[PDB]
DNA sequence: GTTGCTGACTCATCAT
DNA sequence: CATGATGAGTCAGCAA
């Protein structure tokens, strides 16, 4: 059946579907809005449906970025531990080469 | 009445001692209010541990980052000296073979 | 029935 | 006004 937002919109004789109110690009939304004669109650409901529809996408995107950022940090730690080990190994071979050259030269 | 802190730390049994003069719906609403304050703490505690884990990961990363950069800088600075010494070392061996 | 989590939505801000 | 990011709070639904 009709969601609460759809019922509210039709109760105020809003001609647009809710999917259109939320997902229309800003440019098409403004031009469509400019061809109508809405009163204050109708305008406020349209904006409320669009704002909430867009913000809940922003909220779930923000939660997913937190999880992804943790994976990146753990990947960063994994690579840094490998880089430190690689540099320690390189420093070790260079240390052994320099020690022997100084030893052969007494 | 009761404050937010007094209610959230109250056990279920201790809440049964604060029902003097309350309706059946008032008791249900008081317990539901306690559950809401509990959920506010669960959410805040859930966010504290996520921030704690993130700041701890970023602390180890920054420590290893400056550790790796110092290692890479000192290794390059020393490789230059080893190449110069080896270059002069091979020139002496080459000169010795002339003799 | 309660507890502890957590995804989802909403409001209130901050920024462009 | 439009837009998006984000902490705090709220509710719903889950497993224990």
């Amino acid at each position: 059946h009709l969601t609460r937002d759809e019922l509210r919109a039709k109760a105020l004789h809003i001609p647009f579907p809710v999917e259109k109110i939320i997902n229309l690009p800003v440019v098409d939304f403004n031009e469509m809005m400019s061809k109508e004669q809405f009163n204050e109650a109708q305008l406020a409901l349209i904006r409320d449906i669009r704002r909430r529809g867009k913000n809940k996408v922003a909220a779930q995107n923000c939660r997913k970025r937190k999880l992804e950022n943790i994976v990146e940090l753990e990947q960063d730690l994994d690579h840094l531990k490998d880089e430190k080990e690689k540099l320690l190994k390189e420093k070790g071979e260079n240390d052994k080469s320099l020690h022997l050259l100084k030893k052969q030269l007494s | 009445s009761l404050t937010d802190e007094e209610l959230v730390t109250m056990s279920v049994r201790e809440l049964n001692q604060h029902l003097r003069g309350l309706s059946k719906e008032e008791i249900v609403q008081l317990k539901q209010r306690r559950r809401t304050l509990k959920n506010r703490g669960y959410a805040a505690s859930c966010r504290v541990k996520r921030v704690t884990q993130k700041e701890e990961l970023e602390k180890q990363k920054a420590e290893l980052q400056q550790e790796v950069e110092k290692l890479a800088s000192e290794n390059a600075s020393m490789k230059l000296e080893l190449d110069a010494l080896r270059s002069k070392y091979e020139a002496l061996q080459t000169f010795a073979r002339t003799v």
